[PDB]
C-alpha cells in the first residue's frame, strides 16, 4: 500500500521495459493530471499466456487457482517478458472464490521449473497490478504538478485533487 | 398516515387459499379479517 | 492460596559470601513483595532483608548491616540473597514470606501483609 | 524499637481448657492507618511456622474455631475452646506495624506429663 | 500463562427488540435534507437481539459463573455494550481460529489500539490479564495471553484507541458504545458510534447513526467472532454485570433521511411493513 508520497507516473510510463502498460480503467496519459486515494501493488510472475488470461473480465486455469481480478477494474496492469530479468529450474515459482485479492494457504502444493534451455514462451513473465482505489475521500497519492494559489468570486476554472470545473468559489 | 399506521392488503386475482401459501396477520393469514372479492383477496 | 519456595541448606565459613534463594508460588512475587526474614533454631525473626513496597527494594537490618546485597531475575523468577558472615541465629531454616497489597478494581486501599505466605526454608552451617 | 518477648518458654497443659501465650510491647503497636494489626505463627514440631493470624481480626486461612483472639492491653491471648495435640510445637508472636520486625525469643508448647 | 477458571454451563437466552438501531453513514456528503435510497446491508428494525453476559449474574454474585460463549459472525454484526469497566476490550475474528486460516486479533490499550493477523494459535481461553508492576507502578498487564503464539503477522497496524472512557458518567448517565462490523470485498470496515443512556439498561427508542472509525484493508474472511475480553484477574474475574448485545446484519434498510446539518435523523425499511414499502415506493415519508 503506498501512501503520503507524491506520485510521479510520467517516468514510469517513459521506461521502455514494460512490455504492456495499457490500463483498463483510465487512460496512461491522463494519470499525471489525476489524483487517486489509495494505491496497492501487487506484484508476481506467470507463464505469460495468462496475461490474457490476467485480465478484467478474464479467466485461465493457472488465473482461476491463484488470482482472479474483479469484474470492474479501474486500475493499470504492467506486464513484461522477465525472461532477461529472470534468466538464471526454479523451483519456487511454483504455480499452484476469485474474489478480489484471492487467498490461500495429498499435498496442495505443487512443483515448477524452468532454465534457460526451455523455450522463451515457457518462461516465466512478470506482472505488476496497480489497483487505484478512489473513494472520494482526501486523497494521500496525487500526482507530481505543482499546485497554484487560490481565488474566489470570479468566474475561474478550477480543479481540486483531481476534479474539474469552472465556476465561481 | 397522519391519521394512523394501520393498513390492508389487497392479493388482486388470487384466492386467498393460495394467498398464505406467497412467498411474497400480516403474513400468516388470518381467519378473522379476511375477504373476498372479484378483484382479489383482502 | 499462596504457597512459598526456598533452598535447602548452605555450607560456608565465618566472612565469606553466601547466597540463599526465596520465591512465592500460588500468588506470584509480583502480587507481593518478598521480605528476606532470617531466624535461629526457634528464635526471634530477623529482618535481614526487606523489599519495601514504597522503596522498591531490599532494605537490610540494622543489627546485621554491612552483610549483604541480592541478585533476582524476572524471566526466571529467581531470587537471591547475598549475605555474608552467617551465624548461629543464621544456623536455621530460612523463612522467607512477603508483604502483599490487595484492592479492588480501583487503588483504593493497599494492604500490608507484612509476612503473607511461609515455605519450607533454608539451613545454615558455619564452621570455622 | 519495640520490645517484644514472650515470657513463658513452656506450656504443659491438659486436654480441654482455654490456653493461650502473653506478648508484650515496650511502645504501644498502633499503626498509622488507625487500625491495630496482629500476628501468630505454630511451627509444628519439625515444620515450617504456619501463620496461625495475618491479623488478630482476620486469623489466617486454616485455622481452628478454637483460637479467638482476646487479652489485655500488651498482653495478647489465643483463647481456645477445647485444646488439641497437633498444637504441641513452638510459638511466635509478630507485629506487622513498623518495618525493623523486631521479634521475642518464641515459646513452645508441650502435653502435660 | 494461559489460565482456565470458566465454567461450562450456558445461560438462559434473552431477547430484546432493537428499536430501529443499526443504521451507519454511506460515503461522502449529502446536505439535501431529502430522502437518498441506498442498496446496503444493516440490522433491520425491530428485529430481537440476543443479550449475553460475559460473567453470568446468577445469584449473590456472577463471578460464579464465568461464561463468553463464541459467536458466528455471519455476513456482519451489530454489537452494543454498556459496561461501565472496560473488561470487554479486545475482538477476534477468523473462520476457524485454531493455529490456521490467519486469523484476526484487535485489541483496545488504555489509550492505543492495536490490529493485527499473525495466524495465531488460539488458547482455548481467549482472556488477557492485568498484572501489578512493582515499584511506582499501577495495574498493568506484563504480556498478553489471548493466544498461544502469533506468526509472521502478515498485517499490523497502531493508533488511538477506538473506545473512548473521558466522558464523565454519573449515577444516571451510562456510556453506550454501537459498533458495526462488516467485511466487504477486501476492506474491513468498523463504523462506532458512543453516546450516553440514562432510560433504562436496553436500548431507548430514537435515531442514531455511526460515523466510520477506520477501513482496514485485510484479505481474511471471517465466519465466526469470539469476544475478546482482558479478564481482570482480580484474585478471579470480574466484572460489574458486564454484558453485551449482538446482532446479525441483513442486506436490506433502504430509505436514508438528512436533516439541515447532514446528519441522517431518521431512516425507513422498505421490507418491514406494508406501510413502510409503501412509505418507499413513493420515496415520502408521509
Ligand atoms: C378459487 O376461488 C373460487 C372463487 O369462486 C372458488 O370457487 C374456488 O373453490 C377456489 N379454489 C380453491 C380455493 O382452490
Ligand atoms: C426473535 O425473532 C425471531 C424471528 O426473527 C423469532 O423466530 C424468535 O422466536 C424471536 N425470539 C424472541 C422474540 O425471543
Ligand atoms: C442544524 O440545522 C437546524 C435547522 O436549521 C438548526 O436549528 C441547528 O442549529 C443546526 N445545527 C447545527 C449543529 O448546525
Amino acid at each position: 500500500r503506498i501512501s503520503n508520497c507524491v506520485a510521479d507516473y510520467s517516468v514510469l510510463y517513459n521506461s521502455a521495459s514494460f512490455s504492456t502498460f495499457k490500463c483498463y480503467g483510465v487512460s496512461p496519459t491522463k494519470l499525471n493530471d489525476l489524483c487517486f486515494t489509495n494505491v496497492y501493488a501487487d506484484s508476481f510472475v506467470i507463464r505469460g499466456d495468462e496475461v490474457r488470461q490476467i485480465a478484467p473480465g478474464q479467466t485461465g486455469k493457472i488465473a482461476d487457482y491463484n488470482y482472479k481480478l474483479p469484474d470492474d477494474f479501474t486500475g493499470c496492469v504492467i506486464a513484461w517478458n522477465s525472461n532477461n530479468l529472470d534468466s538464471k529450474g526454479n523451483y519456487n515459482y511454483l504455480y499452484r472464490n476469485l474474489k478480489p485479492f484471492e487467498r490461500d494457504i495429498y499435498f496442495p502444493l505443487q512443483s515448477y521449473g524452468f532454465q534457460p534451455t526451455n523455450g522463451v514462451g515457457y518462461q516465466p513473465y512478470r506482472v505488476v497490478v496497480l489497483s487505484f482505489e478512489l473513494l472520494h475521500a482526501p486523497a494521500t497519492v496525487c500526482g507530481p504538478k505543482k499546485s497554484t494559489n487560490l481565488v474566489k468570486n470570479k468566474c475561474v476554472n478550477f480543479n481540486f485533487n483531481g476534479l474539474t470545473g469552472t465556476g465561481v468559489l | 398516515t397522519n391519521t394512523s399506521n394501520q393498513v390492508a392488503v389487497l392479493y388482486q386475482d388470487v384466492n386467498c387459499t393460495e394467498v398464505p401459501v406467497a412467498i411474497h396477520w400480516r403474513v400468516y393469514s388470518t381467519g378473522s379479517n379476511v375477504f373476498q372479492t372479484r378483484a382479489g383477496c383482502l | 492460596q499462596v504457597r512459598v519456595v526456598q533452598s535447602g541448606a548452605e555450607v560456608k565459613n565465618p566472612g565469606a559470601s553466601v547466597k540463599v534463594s526465596c520465591k512465592v508460588s500460588g500468588y506470584t512475587l509480583t502480587e507481593l513483595s518478598i521480605h528476606w526474614v532470617r531466624q535461629a533454631p526457634g528464635n526471634g525473626l530477623e529482618w535481614m532483608g526487606g523489599f519495601d513496597p514504597e522503596d522498591g527494594e531490599t532494605i537490610y537490618a540494622q543489627k546485621f548491616q554491612g552483610r549483604v546485597t541480592m541478585t533476582e531475575d524476572t524471566s526466571t523468577d529467581t531470587a537471591y540473597m547475598e549475605l555474608s558472615s552467617l551465624r548461629s541465629d543464621d544456623t536455621a531454616v530460612y523463612y522467607c514470606a512477603t508483604a502483599g497489597a490487595i484492592t479492588g478494581t480501583p487503588r483504593n486501599f493497599y494492604y500490608y501483609y507484612g509476612m503473607d505466605v511461609w515455605g519450607q526454608g533454608t539451613t545454615v552451617t558455619v564452621s570455622s | 524499637d519495640i520490645v517484644m518477648t514472650q515470657t513463658p518458654l513452656s506450656s504443659p497443659v491438659t486436654l480441654g481448657q482455654p490456653a493461650s501465650i502473653s506478648c508484650r510491647s515496650s511502645q504501644s503497636l498502633v499503626h498509622s492507618d488507625g487500625n491495630t494489626y496482629l500476628s501468630w505463627l505454630q511451627q509444628r514440631p519439625g515444620q515450617p511456622p504456619r501463620l496461625l493470624i495475618y491479623k488478630i481480626s482476620n486469623r489466617f486461612s486454616g485455622v481452628p474455631d478454637r483460637f479467638s483472639g482476646s487479652g489485655a492491653g500488651t498482653d495478647f491471648t489465643l483463647k481456645i475452646s477445647r485444646v488439641e495435640a497437633e498444637d504441641v510445637g513452638v510459638y511466635y508472636c509478630m507485629q506487622v506495624t513498623q518495618f525493623p520486625y523486631t521479634f521475642g525469643q518464641g515459646t513452645k508448647l508441650e502435653i502435660k506429663r | 500463562q494461559c489460565v482456565n477458571l470458566t465454567t461450562r454451563t450456558q445461560l438462559p437466552p434473552a431477547y430484546t427488540n432493537s428499536f430501529t438501531r443499526g443504521v451507519y453513514y454511506p460515503d461522502k456528503v449529502f446536505r439535501s435534507s431529502v430522502l437518498h435510497s441506498t442498496q446496503d446491508l444493516f440490522l433491520p428494525f425491530f428485529s430481537n437481539v440476543t443479550w449475553f453476559h460475559a460473567i453470568h449474574v446468577s445469584g449473590t454474585n456472577g463471578t460464579k459463573r464465568f461464561d463468553n460463549p463464541v459467536l458466528p459472525f455471519n455476513d456482519g454484526v451489530y454489537f452494543a455494550s454498556t459496561e461501565k469497566s472496560n473488561i470487554i476490550r479486545g475482538w477476534i475474528f477468523g473462520t476457524t481460529l485454531d493455529s490456521k486460516t490467519q486469523s484476526l486479533l484487535i485489541v483496545n490499550n488504555a489509550t492505543n489500539v492495536v490490529i493485527k493477523v499473525c495466524e495465531f494459535q488460539f488458547c482455548n481461553d481467549p482472556f488477557l490479564g492485568v498484572y501489578y508492576h512493582k515499584n511506582n507502578k499501577s495495574w498493568m498487564e506484563s504480556e498478553f495471553r489471548v493466544y498461544s503464539s502469533a506468526n509472521n503477522c502478515t498485517f499490523e497496524y497502531v493508533s488511538q484507541p477506538f473506545l473512548m472512557d473521558l466522558e464523565g458518567k454519573q449515577g444516571n448517565f451510562k456510556n453506550l458504545r454501537e459498533f458495526v462490523f462488516k467485511n466487504i470485498d477486501g476492506y474491513f470496515k468498523i463504523y462506532s458510534k458512543h453516546t450516553p443512556i440514562n432510560l433504562v439498561r436496553d436500548l431507548p427508542q430514537g435515531f442514531s447513526a455511526l460515523e466510520p472509525l477506520v477501513d482496514l484493508p485485510i484479505g481474511i474472511n471471517i465466519t465466526r467472532f469470539q469476544t475478546l475480553l482482558a479478564l481482570h484477574r482480580s484474585y478471579g474475574w470480574t466484572a460489574g454485570a458486564a454484558a453485551y448485545y449482538v446482532g446479525y446484519l441483513q442486506p436490506r434498510t433502504f430509505l436514508l433521511k438528512y436533516n439541515e446539518n447532514g446528519t441522517i435523523t431518521d431512516a425507513v425499511d422498505c421490507a418491514l411493513d406494508p406501510l413502510s414499502e409503501t412509505k418507499c415506493t413513493l420515496k415520502s415519508f408521509t
